[PDB]
RNA sequence: AGCGGCACGCGAGCUGGGUUCAGAACGUCGUGAGACAGUUCGGUCUCUAUCCGCCACGGGCGCAGGAGGCUUGAGGGGGGCUC
RNA sequence: ACCGGAGCGCUGUCUCGGCGAGGGACCCGGUGAAAUUGAACUGGCCGUGAAGAUGCGGCCUACCCGUGGCAGGACGAAAAGA
RNA sequence: UCGGGGCUUAAGCCCAGCGCCGAAGCUGCGGGUCUGGGGGAUGACCCCAGGCGGUAGGGGAGCGUUCCCGAUGCCGAUGAAGGCCGACCCGCGAGGGCGGCUGGAGGUAAGGGAAGUGCGAAUGCCGGCAUGAGUAACGAUAAAGAGGGUGAGAAUCCCUCUCGC
RNA sequence: GGUGAAAAGAACCCCGGGAGGGGAGUGAAAUAGAGCCUGAAACCGUGGGCUUACAAGCAGUCACGGCCCCGCAAGGGGUUGU
């Protein structure tokens, strides 16, 4: 089986979290745990969070056990954003967008035999 | 019908002399063989035109006053860096490079015409590495 | 908004090349002496430790 | 048009070194809610077409129907009073099944009332007999009434 | 009477889209640049119908000659042969038959040879 | 103690002395407003290099076994003076 | 505090520059924009062509992506020529 | 540097003969077309001779939209319109069906009327999203440090030793 | 400006600081999950098929060839070395 986990509508620009997830993109769960908690970011904490909540959904809902669990899929697609107006010298109507992400760790079977 | 296409036939190896030959007409044939243009099995985009090993190109002939008057030019990108070395001195020091570069201006230039210039082995001896066949020509 | 000005739209490919050098690099690790934990190399894991015994205070 | 827009009459931009384009007031079809070019207005598509011409029409209309023979001229009716019933029975007596149509000429409201609600049956009368109506349907019912009536319209 | 600009635009647009799908550039997506590319490609295609014809007749004669060389003499001779000789046909690529079954070829060779002799 | 070219080399490198902005003046023409291949004085020159290029420093693969050290110089670049 | 010429003292204005300090610039974590943008798989030379070429011919050179840095050019952006 | 190489009893020049390449020109085969001519009483239709580069521009034929009449009919729960797709058929073409997926409640033949009728550009109008770029910048050079607290989380909030303007 | 015929608009548990998800359950439909009908185009991205590290280019077209998938064959499709 494969446990679909996610956290839509969360602060953080794609590019960043995108690259944090691909740091772990498909690997052993223990690996994932230690890599997530021990690399210097903040999308680190986020993704580690959604991942823990991924292990949660396969442990008490579907039955598989972490022993045979590995990160299938992962992504992080962008939602909309906020659009905050930031002034500039000479009074330039300037906008700074406030991007937002959708981390999607899935995971499952190790063997099958 | 539909014109025929040769498989991976065998790269026939060949041998030609060098001496007593005009610089000009020499490569002329030579080159035209790197292209399977002598073969009734010529195909534009496939390169099956034989290998040309040459021997003793230390003693190539040429007409004109050439010998001295024939200059070759090389340009290194750095300014003022146009070098010219006469055929005169190209004979004394590394003489193959006058047979090489000659054919090199007698083929096309598409990537293969390069790979094909590779399909030719110049020496100023005779002698070579007797790899196989290389049955003489004229 | 001055002298230097991008003359054309940089290609998504180009984007992905300048990006081809980024790559969120992975860190490295080692296991904790006389316990089960993963500390970074030449460090003192919070709960764990070296040969001396300092800190150790996580509830 | 771009004329009765509740907008403005003011040039929003300066014109020249704006950095942006060159316009004026919002009320312009290029813009958003601004007016349209030549567009929708109140007209009269109708006109005056010769009586003679159209009279032929009237005549020719019935003429075609008569060229076929679908017109009855009963002096009066059997379903005299106002009831869908009796007209239905009479419609058996005329054989006007339930797959025909009545540009239904004759002059007596009671007759119209009965086949007023009927669907296969429009009813039409003679005071304003129009060729479109006979085209779309089939049953100049009547008395000699509407025929006498017709005759006057086209006799010269 | 309102004439909504409707779907027509996106319909024909997706048509051209389908056509130009496969290209590179933003023209592989841009319904505008795509189109321009199609123009180019169509013209290229026509010119290349006529072209392709030339391309091949060329290749043909290349091979033909190669064979006639390996037997007796050169192309121009040979062809003035058939042309004069008798075989008032051949189809130049049916000469390229010559590459397969050299026999019938060589027969034709000696024919054109002994022709104007 | 050469001459010449290179957008009379070089302002997305500097200068801003010359030049022809709006002020003011002297002569000067013009009744005049103003004007002058005349003149005097004053006068805002924009931080972010995207591509080619150019100076240096790496990463990817390559090098048709694998790894450490030593290397031939194909081809360049500097150098050239004078009393 | 207006515009010429001179001298005296003084001095990195110069010969002709050398070092040092901080705040930037550089790397790491968090936030993160602008004008410009036909599309780009964008090299020199010598020719060409609406007379000033990456793109056209000719030749030569060029392993694929950057980072710090330099402004010759892309008739560089800005201002529908004052 | 002659378009480059390379040519010297020539790959240069002069002279003559023979020969082959060769363009969408010309001929051969098949299709579309128009304009003439004929057999067609035959409109249909094959055959025959000649024509079909082409901006402005004048000219003829048609596709698609929106509504209307054709509408008390007709199609739609087995699915109306829009979309996703498609290597099949039709017309040279603008287009048209059919097939599968979506979706959910409308669509309207054949024959005819009518107009805000078909966009790629207007430094066009509104909308949304990339671009440079993880770069510039993160508001004064007065300046910060530790210990303890809280809480999931503190350089950044609270408490005293310090240090500065 | 449009969830749905109806609020039946999601009790319970689970991760989680909440934010949001993951079984259950609500209905024809949750591909109707709450600025939710039908969601097209750019637009960012997850995986797969083809090709790319000695090459000079309006990005295509002609042909040959290989690699990958339907097809009884003979034929078709996608990709790109020359």
């Amino acid at each position: 089986m494969e446990a679909k986990a996610i956290a839509r509508y969360v602060r953080i620009s794609p590019r960043k979290v995108r690259l944090v997830v691909d740091l772990i993109r498909g690997k052993s769960l223990e690996e994932a745990r230690n890599i997530l908690r021990y690399t210097n970011k903040r999308g680190a904490y986020f993704v580690a969070k959604v991942l823990e909540s991924a292990a949660a959904n396969a442990v008490n809902n579907h039955d598989m056990l972490e022993d045979r669990l590995y990160v299938k899929a992962a992504y992080v697609d962008e939602g909309p954003a906020l659009k905050r107006v930031l002034p500039r010298a000479r009074g330039r109507a300037d906008i700074i967008k406030k991007r937002t992400s959708h981390i999607t760790v899935i995971l499952g079977e190790k063997h099958g035999k | 019908m539909k014109t025929y296409v040769p498989k991976q036939v065998e790269p026939r190896w060949v041998l030609i002399d060098a001496e007593g030959k005009t610089l000009g007409r020499l490569a002329t044939k030579i080159a035209t063989l790197l292209r399977g243009k002598h073969r009734p099995d010529w195909t534009p985009n496939v390169a099956m035109g034989d290998f040309v090993v040459v021997v003793n190109a230390d003693k190539i002939r040429v007409t004109g006053k050439k010998l001295e008057q024939k200059i070759y030019t090389r340009y290194s990108g750095y300014p003022g860096g146009l070098k010219k070395i006469p055929l005169e001195k190209m004979l004394a020091t590394h003489p193959e490079r006058v047979l090489e570069h000659a054919v090199k201006g007698m083929l096309p230039k598409g990537p293969l015409g390069r790979r094909l210039f590779k399909r030719l082995k110049v020496y100023a001896g005779p002698d070579h590495p007797h790899q196989a066949q290389r049955p003489e020509k004229l | 908004a001055k002298h230097p000005v991008p003359k054309k739209k940089t290609s998504k490919a180009r984007r992905d090349a300048r990006r081809s050098h980024h790559a969120l690099t992975p860190p490295t690790l080692v296991p904790c002496p006389e316990c089960k934990a993963m500390k970074p190399p030449h460090t003192v894991c919070p709960e764990c430790g070296y040969y001396a015994g300092r800190k150790v205070l996580e509830v | 048009t771009r004329g009765e827009v509740a907008y403005s009459g003011r040039k929003i931009w300066p014109q020249k070194h704006t950095g942006r384009a060159r316009h004026g007031d919002i009320g312009a079809p290029i813009f958003v809610g601004g007016g349209v070019v030549f567009g929708p207005k109140p007209r009269d598509y109708s006109y005056t077409l010769p009586k003679k011409v159209r009279k032929k029409g009237l005549a020719m209309a019935v003429a075609d129907r008569a060229r076929e023979g679908k017109l009855l001229l009963v002096e009066a009716f059997a379903g005299v009073n106002g009831k869908t019933k009796e007209f239905l029975a009479w419609a058996k007596e005329a054989g006007l099944d339930g797959s025909e149509s009545v540009l239904l000429v004759t002059g007596n409201e009671l007759v119209r009332r009965a086949a007023r609600n009927l669907p296969w049956v429009v009813t039409l009368a003679p005071e304003g007999l129009n060729v479109y109506d006979i085209v779309r349907t089939e049953r100049l019912v009547m008395d000699l009434d509407a025929w006498e009536v017709f005759q006057n319209r086209i006799g010269g | 009477p309102r004439a909504k600009t409707g779907v027509v635009r996106r319909r024909k647009h997706k048509k051209i889209l389908k056509l130009a799908k496969g290209y590179w550039g933003l023209r592989s997506k841009s319904f505008r640049k795509a189109r321009e590319t199609l123009f180019a490609a169509g013209n290229y295609a026509y010119a290349h119908r006529k072209r392709r014809k030339r391309d091949f007749r060329r290749l043909w004669i290349v091979r033909i000659n190669a064979a006639c060389r390996q037997h007796g003499l050169n192309y121009s001779t040979f062809i003035h042969g058939l042309k004069k000789a008798g075989i008032e046909v051949d189809r130049k690529n049916l000469a390229d038959l010559a590459v397969r079954e050299p026999q019938v070829f060589a027969e034709l060779v000696e024919r054109a040879k002994a022709a104007q002799g």
